[PDB]
């Protein structure tokens, strides 16, 4: 089929669009990756020492 | 062949304009189009024409046709009439031409039906 500009190729982003089992494992990849660097993040942003003075 | 009896050849470019060409006036003409949108007759149109090439008592006709595949489909009705027909398939790859071989037939997906001890 794809060896031809007549038929279907795939195209950037067609894992997303599906929407099936490794649509769905790629969303929660992302999120339960990204949680853990809101922690480290906003741990961290608690060391400002003028903030502490104020405390 | 009829009048001499030499053994002709017969050089067809191509068969699938043979075949659109023919569902075109079936569609001028007023008739309730077959499957994809073919004509009713298409399994005719290929008879009452590749018949005629054939070997008789005095001589011969044998003929060498294009053929083009629409949107890559193989069991499309146009190549789908047509295979039912040929007797053998030679296929020019390009990926030989790239590597210097004149002429450049693939040895590996080219079949013969009289292939046969």
């Amino acid at each position: 089929s794809s060896d031809t500009p007549e038929g279907v190729r795939s195209g950037a982003g067609a894992v997303r669009d599906a929407g099936g089992a490794f649509g769905k494992k790629e969303q929660a990849d992302e999120e339960r990756y990204f949680r853990a660097r809101a922690r480290e993040q906003l741990a961290a942003l608690k060391k400002h020492h003028e903030n502490e003075i104020s405390h | 062949r009829d009048q001499e009896g030499q053994d002709v050849l017969l050089f067809i470019d191509n068969i699938f304009r043979f075949t659109q060409a023919g569902s075109e006036v079936s569609a001028l003409l007023g008739r309730i189009p077959s499957a994809v949108g073919y004509q009713p007759t298409l399994a005719t149109d290929m008879g009452t024409m590749q018949e005629r090439i054939t070997t008789t008592k005095k001589g011969s006709i044998t003929s060498v046709q294009a053929i083009y595949v629409p949107a890559d489909d193989l069991t499309d009705p146009a190549p789908a009439t047509t295979f039912a027909h040929l007797d053998a398939t030679t296929v020019l790859s390009r990926a030989i031409a790239e590597l210097g071989i004149y002429p450049a037939v693939d040895p590996l997906d080219s079949t013969s039906r009289i292939m046969d001890p």
